């Protein structure tokens, strides 16, 4: 087991062949940070696979093919929508860009990775140790099981 | 407080003529004329019931002016509405195509009043339960100004200030309640939306005027 | 449960926020729905107590009076008119008002003679239930019992509060019912019964609703 592996952490698993995480010696002349990276790019996994998932369900068209039937006209689950592409490419800027620029302006790491608050409605954080860390590690493994699918869907998407 | 709409000082509802207002009105509250003559607050409690149920008809009746006024006007400017007039607009979920906002068909397009009454219903009952008793936006607050999360772009820090604005609100919202009252009657009388009314008062202002109709309800 | 601090209210969960202090709960039907403040003289509580229950008791006799000719018409009684709000122009009929069809009873002929009668009996009555004579004097305003009470149903004064509650209750939705009554009859223009048997025939379709547009202003 590697020796920066130090556990305490719900993605611990002994899995860093390239030691990325590995503390190094510098001369003149960080875990943390990783770790919210891969909880943002899981989380995101997740909903753009249940997304594919629900729109191939329901609709039937291909989620590499949307986008072009969009553009030639807006239609949300069989249902029409008077937005044309520049105003659904501004409003989407502006409110993804507020929920950004929110989302960064926080001092404290704990927080930014794991905000809580009006994000949990239900009381389920409170103060646990052992539940509330399993369901966290729960959340981390769903990402990555999320992630690596969402590559195998992206990697079958070309060359099909 | 020490300002112009408060203490004995206070302008009244009678001008001069209006003599020593009522002892239980001694001005401590916004917009106190002094114009109780039906003595219908002599008791505190009662004062203080009726006191907000002014103000909760206040609020009400200036959003009704101004969703009364707003769409008859973009109406008349050219907006395809379903039926821009105020007292006709509750028929359109009867027609063919439904209820769409601003005319778009794809803007809500309502069919069944049956689910718009529900979803009111259930949200409205909320609304009020929250409001008579502490909900998620605030529990510990004043009933008819609880401020925080109500007054998000923080108008109200100044006591003067709010005092100040307390007065204008109370007196936009019975300018509001009496322009409802007027809307309600036209409605009733002439038959046409108050800007088509207002529109045929500045054609012609010596005959179209409410006399009028004064021969409209006479009994045969 | 009733009677007490710890008593149903007329908004649930929403209610103990925010209830009227005068409404202590000794008296019942006490749901704390006084947001209007009318009641903070006990007086005026009391009198609107009395004016409460007298329309509750007249609202249950007229919710039954109402019901029972029309239903009894669906059974197939000869009624000169089953609708209630049609009812009273029987006595101008040619053959005059007759109690259940039949010539044989009643046979009423004359409306000023039926109206001086009730006229001079209510009166009466009216005058003692205010004042008190011969079945009682000062006894309760509301509930005399004595005389007024023979089977003696509520001596137990636990089982006598518990039935003033279902008194009260009872009469809150028979008056509601004549309300309903009256804007239905305003409205829709046939009889309650008809319009029962109308909306259980096309629930969705035929409603309130469908009669909408009838108060819609002329020109
Ligand atoms: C000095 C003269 C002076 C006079 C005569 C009045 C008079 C009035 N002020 Mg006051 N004010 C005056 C000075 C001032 N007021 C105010 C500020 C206010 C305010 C904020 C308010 C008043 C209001 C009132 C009204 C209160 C009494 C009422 O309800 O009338 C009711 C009786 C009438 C109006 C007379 C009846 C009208 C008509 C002659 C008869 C109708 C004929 C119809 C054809 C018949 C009906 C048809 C039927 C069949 C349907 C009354 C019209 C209140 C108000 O506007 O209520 C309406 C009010 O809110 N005043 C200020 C600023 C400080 C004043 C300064 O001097
Ligand atoms: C929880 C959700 C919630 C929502 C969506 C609303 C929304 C509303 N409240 Mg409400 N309230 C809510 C909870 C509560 N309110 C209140 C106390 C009040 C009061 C006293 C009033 C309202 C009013 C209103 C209405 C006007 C909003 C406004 O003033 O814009 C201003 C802000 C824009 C950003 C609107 C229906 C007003 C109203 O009903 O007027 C018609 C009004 O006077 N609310 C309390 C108790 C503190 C709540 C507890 O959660
Ligand atoms: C928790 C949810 C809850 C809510 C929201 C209510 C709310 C209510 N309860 Mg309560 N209750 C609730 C729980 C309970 N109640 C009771 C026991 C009682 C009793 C005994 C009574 C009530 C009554 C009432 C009503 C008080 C009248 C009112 O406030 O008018 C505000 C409400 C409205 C104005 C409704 C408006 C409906 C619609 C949105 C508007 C209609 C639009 C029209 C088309 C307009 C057309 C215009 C026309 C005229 C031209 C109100 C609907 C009283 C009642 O029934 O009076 C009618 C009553 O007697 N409740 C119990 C048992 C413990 C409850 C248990 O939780
Ligand atoms: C970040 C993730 C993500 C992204 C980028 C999109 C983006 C899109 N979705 Mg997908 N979707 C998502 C998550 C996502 N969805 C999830 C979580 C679900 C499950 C509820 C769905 C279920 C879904 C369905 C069922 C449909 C779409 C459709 C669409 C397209 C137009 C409607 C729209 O933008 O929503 C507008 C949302 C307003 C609230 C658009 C390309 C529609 C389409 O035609 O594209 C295939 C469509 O029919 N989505
Ligand atoms: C399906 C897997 C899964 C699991 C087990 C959990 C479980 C949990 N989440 Mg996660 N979460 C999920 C999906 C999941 N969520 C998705 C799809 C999103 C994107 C909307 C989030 C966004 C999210 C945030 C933003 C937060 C949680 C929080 C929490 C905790 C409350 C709990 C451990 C909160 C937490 O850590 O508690 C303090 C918290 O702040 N989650
Ligand atoms: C439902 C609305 C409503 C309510 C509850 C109140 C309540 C109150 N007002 Mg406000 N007021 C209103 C509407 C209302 N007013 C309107 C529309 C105006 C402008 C005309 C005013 C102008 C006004 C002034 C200038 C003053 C008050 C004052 C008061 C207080 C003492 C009077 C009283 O006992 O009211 C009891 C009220 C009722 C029981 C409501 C009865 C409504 C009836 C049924 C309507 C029909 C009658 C009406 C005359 C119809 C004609 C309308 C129009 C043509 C005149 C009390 C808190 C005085 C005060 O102390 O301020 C704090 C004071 O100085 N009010
Ligand atoms: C008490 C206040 C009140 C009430 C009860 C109403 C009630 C109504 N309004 Mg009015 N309105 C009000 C205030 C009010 N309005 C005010 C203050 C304004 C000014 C902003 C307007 C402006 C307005 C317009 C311009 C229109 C209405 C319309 C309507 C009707 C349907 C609205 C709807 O679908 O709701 C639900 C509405 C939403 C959930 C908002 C959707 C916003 C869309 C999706 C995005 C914005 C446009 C892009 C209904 C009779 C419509 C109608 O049919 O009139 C004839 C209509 O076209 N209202
Ligand atoms: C004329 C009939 C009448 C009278 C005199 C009263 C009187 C009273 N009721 Mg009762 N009540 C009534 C009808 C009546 N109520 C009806 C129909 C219901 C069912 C909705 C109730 C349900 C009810 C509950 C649940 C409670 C009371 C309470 C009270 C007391 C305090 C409230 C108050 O000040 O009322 C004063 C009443 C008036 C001044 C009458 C004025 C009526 C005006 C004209 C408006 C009527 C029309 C109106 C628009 C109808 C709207 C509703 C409609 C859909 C039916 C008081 C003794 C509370 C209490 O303390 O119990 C002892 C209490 O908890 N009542
Ligand atoms: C002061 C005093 C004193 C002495 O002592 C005694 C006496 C005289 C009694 C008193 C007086 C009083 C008065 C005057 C009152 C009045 C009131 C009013 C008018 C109200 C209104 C009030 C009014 C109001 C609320 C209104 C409201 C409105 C609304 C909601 C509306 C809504 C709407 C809209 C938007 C439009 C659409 O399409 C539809 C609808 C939906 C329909
Ligand atoms: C609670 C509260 C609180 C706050 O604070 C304020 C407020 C809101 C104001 C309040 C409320 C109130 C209310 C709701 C009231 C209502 C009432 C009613 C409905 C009554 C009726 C009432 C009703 C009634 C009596 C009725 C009666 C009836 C009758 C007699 C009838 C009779 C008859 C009959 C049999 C049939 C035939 O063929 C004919 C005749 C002979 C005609």
């Amino acid at each position: 087991r590697p020796e920066w592996l130090d556990g305490s952490l719900p993605g611990d698993r002994g899995f860093d062949p390239l030691g990325l995480s590995k503390p190094s010696e510098f001369v003149v002349i960080g875990l943390a940070r990783f770790r919210e990276c891969e909880l943002i790019h899981g989380r995101w996994a997740m909903l753009a696979c249940l997304g594919a998932l629900v729109a191939e369900a329901t609709t039937g068209v291909s989620w590499v093919e949307a986008g072009k039937v969009e553009l030639d006209g807006a239609s949300y689950a069989g249902l029409s929508l008077p937005f044309s592409i520049t105003q659904l490419i501004w409003i989407e800027v502006i409110l993804v860009g507020g929920a950004e620029f929110y989302r960064n302006s926080e001092t404290n790491p704990e927080k930014r990775c794991y905000p809580g608050g009006v994000f949990d409605p239900l009381k389920l954080a409170s103060e646990d140790e052992e539940r509330a860390f399993r369901l966290k590690t729960a959340e981390i493994k769903h990402a990555r099981l999320a992630m690596v699918s969402f590559f195998g869907y992206g990697v079958q998407a070309l060359s099909t | 407080p020490d300002s112009f709409w408060y203490g004995p000082e206070r302008p009244l509802f009678l001008g001069a003529f209006t003599g020593e207002p009522p002892s239980y009105l001694t001005g401590e509250f916004p917009g106190d004329y002094g114009w109780d003559t039906a003595g219908l607050s002599a008791d505190p409690e009662t004062f203080k019931r009726y006191r907000e149920l002014e103000l909760i008809h206040a609020r009400w009746a200036m959003l009704g002016a101004l969703g009364c006024i707003f769409p008859e006007l973009l109406g008349s400017y050219g907006v395809p509405f379903g039926e821009a007039v105020w007292f006709k607009a509750g028929a359109q979920i009867f027609q063919e195509g439904g209820l769409d906002y601003l005319g778009n068909p794809n803007l809500v397009h309502a069919q069944s009043i049956l689910a718009i009454l529900g979803t009111q219903v259930l949200l409205m009952g909320a609304i009020e339960g929250y409001r008579v008793n502490g909900g998620p936006l605030g529990e510990g607050l004043d009933k008819l100004y609880p401020g925080g999360s109500f007054d998000p772009l923080g108008l109200a820090d100044d006591p003067d200030t709010f005092a100040e604005l307390k007065v204008k609100e109370i007196k936009n919202g019975r300018l509001a309640m009496f322009s409802m009252f007027g809307f309600f009657v036209q409605a009733i009388v002439t038959g046409k939306g108050p800007l088509q009314n207002l529109s045929d008062h500045l054609a012609n202002p010596g005959t179209n005027n409410a006399f009028a109709y004064a021969t409209k309800f006479t009994p045969q």
